[PDB]
């Protein structure tokens, strides 16, 4: 069934890397070890994931017929913007949460966390569904709709309360940003030039391991900020955890409708499911803390990073590849 | 031996491209940046790598004016804009420059 | 313009999480640390990487107190611990504070 | 013979790597190049070969029996713990050596090189000698037994010459080191996961040209700590060049009581040697620096790295390999 | 034809790796990217480059005659020293250039990029042309002799205005620099040792990606010193893009004559050209700050960099594996 | 409680080799290092990486003289070797040494 397919794709989940490395990250983070991964590997490990992502995608659009994605970027264009306002009027409607602070956390869920989407391609490859390789580039195009988004009505509340925010250059700091420049970086080389040489040989074998060393940073970041999370509200974490799933839900909702029209595949709405689960945590936080200065950043830093992204890895990965076994059995 | 006023903005790692543009529209001849760590109040910080690998997570401005006033007037201009929100110290100390080109002058100290 | 004392203690990088221990029991508000190269009479280290790629194997504290009276209660109390057996300098000079919310306090400075 | 085999076994390892990249890089130390590895790359080396070997060991534990690791865990405590009270009636008993120095001396060349141990299973896999693959496991059994004996032994006399240590804190930061966490992290994964995709596809296929790196990189600083060595004593020198000779004899004679009761392979008794003949050059001289504060650190940082690390891989490796060709041909 | 080869190969390079990273770093810098590669990865990189070139050249040196690397190692040092000459007698006798910022652009003009060096090799393969494997070790021939000169002959000049300079400090400080001491790392370990097997697994697969990120540094490298090249003149850019191709063509015409005495292959004089053609770029600029403090910096980075390594790896290499595909038809 | 003269040298970091060896030549007991980075007159930097990833290009020595005439010949040493070619500033403020071995003596201070 669905709960009887969830369950053993959970298990599955953890008996397995990109999830294990996950947990294996935050116990030994909360066992109190002096292991760190150096900020030069960090960086160097992230520029060779998103090149690789790129790569794939840009590949396949030179094939491509540009109208298949027009739906789902059109789609992932809305999802960003639907979930900074969907955080405006359910999460800042509770007691002791300030407004400012609610618009600054709905804008870190709407963007996209680069090590959650890695993490969702490799568990549809060896699950062995099949997804449109361009599907990564639809990281830029909820990323950065979000980010505006809560940056713009947050200044507009901000002036009702007193008693014109510059849009673009929002949108010059997001694509100028080290994650998403590796991805244009990759898309480039890979529509108007013939990589494939370089592809097979480095950055496609390295992919996976590299990736279980990012899984075990994001995890000791994820103990690291639970103590911030004890300085704002017990609404914050209702909200992380639950939240995740219900943009996963109007997402994979979304994806069915461009399923029905254009014939976007079932591994692409997992895509796209899973983008709108997750939470920055990298490169959102530095592009909020300059438009919403005003905002508490233990707040949206708190809820993104040491909650939001194990549950879009832990959670939301197997609950919607599983939930893609059900639909497409026939 | 031409005296100086040296003045040390500690801050946040995510104002450095900020604060180095209001010391070259007050008129200083340079600075100098380090990246150090420290502890506080406002002890969040974000910027942009992950934050259990990011031990030193604060810079160290040092300006060197020839004029009190001047220093008085970088440090005014800083924690107006920055201070309700980032967080950050401010002190000044004196100090005499025995070398420098821009500093002293062709003519010399 | 709020007078302070600015301590600095310069020793060996792995007295960083004792060291910020003592200045936290004191009542100070904060510190700045930095890692910092250099040459004295103690100059072997082990730091848990290698040496030859140990550049920079000392940290510099910077602390800001209002009173001589606990800078001197900082610099007594390390250097008595860990002076004997580690390398190490300890000096003060004098500054004054101009901004920063948990020195001068919310009235201001 | 014995003599006849271990020459040409000695000019064979030197005609390999793992070795040729020890002297490579002591030679251009000495030579005085600006050539530095830097330090971010050092870290990950260290955890890409420590958890490719807790990987092993523990992919191979939830198969075992766990009584066959009985007498080697039980044997190499004890070697911990002898090997610090031979340098008390050794080392100590010399006419210008501190006591005091002494006991840190023997406590590093009780705790083991993890860079010493990744050299022993690589020669091991290319002389096509069979080995417990649980067997690099036993280093936290030997290094924090010796560690934890040379800093209460130590302090025993300090009270005795004036005229109660806390134990399990030392425990606590032994295990909390970056290098030792990469194994258990390993262990554990190994373990309660399936981590065999990530595995055969980067920990594995990476291992040995990252300890070609290693290898260069522990012996540049094997020349940075022979001038430490001229301002102590000319015993340590001697102690240096013998100890990890007799370290390795004495692990050896009870690695074959171990052989001959549970079937303790013979290729594990020679990953026994090498770590009872490894002095650890860079988690130990942390510990013992906050544990014994008044021992002077050029006894022992330059006792250990400067030659005790080169006379193990270099003259222990192939000594006891080519022993244990003796004993096994039928 | 000639030119008819040559056009199809310079477009026939930019829809490949190794010049597509070049200019898609110059595209990205030039968009004011906030992505950098960091020190600690840039430091590695070139190691592993230079290192897998050295063990090739060395393990083909023990097999050779050391008569066939007689005349190209004699070559290679005279267009050390010529480069230098020519621009003392073309660059300096332009208005406004200065004499001492001549030579320290000519001293760096015949030094020789190692980035420019593993862009040739990688090219040479794909392209399926036979080269030496020793031909990477004519590198410090051309670059030792050629940052000498310029030291030499530029102390001669500011003594002979005013009304001796040692020689082999200058020598010691090239050879223990960083670059070239992994490359006689290399080298000495092909000769003496038997390193095919971590040559093999490691240094051989991690090479063409590993020169990608190179590629992507060299050419962020290449805007940011654009800013340096206004201060100057306007014939340092006159000077920058047709000396990289002046200087390669003369040694065409030095490898050719080896070729038809000493059976130097044509693949070998095209990796003499480019190394003829390459500007230093990191390993020179301090070493002629030291030897010449007197120059103006600006001048001789700004030309080297920003121009001269994108027109030694844009158009250069395709135009002499061009031209020896001219020769060598029957 | 021994009163001192904090010279610092800020400069270009190829020169670290260089001053660490006229510091050693002057009698001055020891000296810190950190990598910084600034911006001056002389902003081109060339050290041995790319320019692009060398956000920190300068070394700021600081060296504790008992004497103000020693620490002036330390930086009329330096200023007249390096400082016609190369970028750099030096300046001299006053301190109080409280804790150091070499510094003070065994006796104390
Ligand atoms: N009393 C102090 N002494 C030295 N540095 C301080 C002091 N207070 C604050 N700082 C520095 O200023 C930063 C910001 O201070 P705060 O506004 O208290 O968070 C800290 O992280 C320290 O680097
Ligand atoms: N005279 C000095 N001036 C500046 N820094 C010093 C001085 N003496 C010592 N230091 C610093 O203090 C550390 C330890 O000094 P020592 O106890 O002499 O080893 C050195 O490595 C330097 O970083
Ligand atoms: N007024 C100043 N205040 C602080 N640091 C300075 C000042 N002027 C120069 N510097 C430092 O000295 C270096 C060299 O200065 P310059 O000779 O102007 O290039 C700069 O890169 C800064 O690090
Ligand atoms: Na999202
Ligand atoms: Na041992
Ligand atoms: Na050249």
């Amino acid at each position: 069934d669905f709960l009887s397919n969830f369950l053993t794709d959970f298990v599955g989940q953890l008996q397995s890397p990109t999830l294990a490395f996950l947990i294996g990250g935050m116990v030994i983070a909360a066992l109190g070890t002096q292991l760190v991964i150096p900020e030069a590997i960090s960086t160097i490990i992230v520029f060779m994931l998103l090149t690789k992502i790129g790569l794939t995608g840009g590949m396949a659009i030179r094939n491509s017929n540009l109208t298949e994605m027009l739906l789902p970027v059109a789609f992932s264009v809305i999802l960003g913007i639907l979930i900074v306002f969907i955080a405006r009027f359910t999460l800042a409607k509770l007691p002791n949460v300030r407004t400012v602070d609610a618009l600054a956390t709905g804008g870190l869920f709407g963007a996209v966390s680069g090590s959650t989407m890695a993490a969702a391609l490799t568990t549809l490859e060896e699950s062995k569904i099949s997804y449109e390789a361009w599907a990564g580039a639809l990281y830029p195009f909820m990323d950065i709709p979000a980010l505006v988004t809560a940056i713009v009505v947050a200044n507009i509340y901000l002036n009702k309360r007193k008693r014109r925010v510059k849009i673009w250059p929002i949108i010059e700091e997001s694509l100028q940003g080290p994650a998403l420049s590796a991805m244009l970086l990759g898309l480039a080389l890979g529509i108007f030039t013939k990589p494939e040489s370089v592809y097979e040989g480095f950055y496609d074998p390295l992919f996976r391991g590299l990736l279980s060393i990012l899984m075990l940073i994001m995890g000791m970041e994820a103990w690291s900020r639970i103590g911030e999370l004890r300085k704002v509200a017990q609404w914050y974490v209702v909200y992380s955890l639950i939240a995740p799933i219900v943009h996963g839900f109007i997402a994979f909702g979304l994806g069915m409708i461009a399923h029905y029209a254009t014939g976007f595949s079932l591994g692409g709405v997992v895509v796209l499911a899973v983008i709108a689960a997750s939470s920055s945590d990298i490169s959102g936080p530095p592009t909020l803390r300059a438009g919403i200065p005003s905002a508490n950043p233990s707040a949206y830093i708190g809820s993104s990073t040491a909650i939001g992204t194990p549950i879009a890895i832990g959670v939301c990965i197997p609950l919607f590849i599983g939930l893609a076994q059900t639909l497409g059995a026939g | 031996a031409k005296p100086a006023n040296k003045l040390v903005i500690v801050t946040e790692k995510i104002l450095l491209k900020k604060i180095a543009k209001i010391i070259d529209e007050s008129g200083a001849k340079g600075y100098t940046v380090m990246n150090t760590g420290g502890k506080g109040s406002r002890n969040v910080r974000s910027s942009g790598q992950p934050n259990t690998s990011d031990i030193e997570a604060n810079i160290k401005f040092e300006i060197l004016t020839e004029t009190r006033e001047m220093a008085e007037e970088i440090a005014d201009r800083v924690a107006v804009k920055y201070f309700n929100d980032y967080a950050g110290i401010i002190y000044i100390c004196s100090a005499e420059v025995l070398y420098g080109h821009t500093f002293c002058g062709p003519e010399g100290c």
